[PDB]
């Protein structure tokens, strides 16, 4: 029952003008129950039980934003819940609005 | 006079029983909410819906302390007393469970001192 590390992706990309919108992208293995998305401080959060299965070996979740403004940007990491336990968390990724 | 009795002490133990859980709710920062729920509930008293300002307080949290929101707000800080902050390997807490457990603490602690000055006064 050993989780395997989660991955964060931004589409459409890292660098975002004020004002369009981009989307996080969780991915982890299957089944996964949730899908937390964290900023740089823990307490700031948002869960998805929203799934979807990419493949049979794989799953991913999408927080998207509308429109990005300066207060957004910053440090991001995933976690998941499957299977009893959380997960370890992901690599930080960091998205700059222009 | 018994009855006079009964009714003062059920007043007295109205007004101090809801003192220990305002202590209790400005632990939680339900002081920052901009709903006002803190304020509303402070005006119109009936201490034991206390598990019922619960559910509120988990819904504007998760808005207001999400990864989406769109600057920083006093009241997040709280979750990690909550314990909703997992430990890699950690089991789920659900924060609604976690805050009615805070409040329920908090209410019994307010019926429990309620008791005693509803006895005292008679
Ligand atoms: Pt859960």
């Amino acid at each position: 029952t050993d989780l395997p590390r989660p991955s964060i992706s931004a589409e459409p990309g890292t660098v975002i003008p004020l004002g369009s919108h981009v989307t996080f992208v969780c991915r982890g293995p299957v089944g996964v129950q949730t899908f937390r998305l964290e900023r740089e401080r823990n307490y700031l959060y948002s869960d998805t039980e929203d799934v979807s299965q990419t493949s049979p070996s794989e799953s991913e979740a999408r927080f998207r934003i509308d429109s990005v403004n300066a207060g957004n940007a910053g440090l991001f990491r995933c976690i998941y819940y499957k299977s009893r336990k959380w997960s370890e968390q992901s690599d930080y990724l960091e998205l700059v609005v222009k | 006079a018994e009855k006079a009795g009964a009714a003062a002490g059920l007043k007295a133990g109205d007004i101090h029983g809801m003192k220990i859980v305002i202590e209790g709710l400005k632990a939680l920062k339900v002081d920052t909410l901009k709903s006002g729920i803190f304020n509303s509930f402070v005006q119109n008293s009936h201490y034991t819906e206390v598990t019922g300002l619960a559910i509120a307080i988990d819904t504007e949290m998760n808005e207001v302390c999400s990864a989406t929101y769109i600057g920083i707000h006093p009241i997040c800080v709280v979750r990690e007393k909550l314990g909703v902050i997992p430990k890699a390997g950690g089991t789920m807490v659900k924060q609604k469970d976690a805050i009615t457990n805070v409040l329920k603490q908090a209410l019994e602690k307010a019926t429990q001192s309620a008791e005693a000055l509803s006895e005292t006064t008679a």
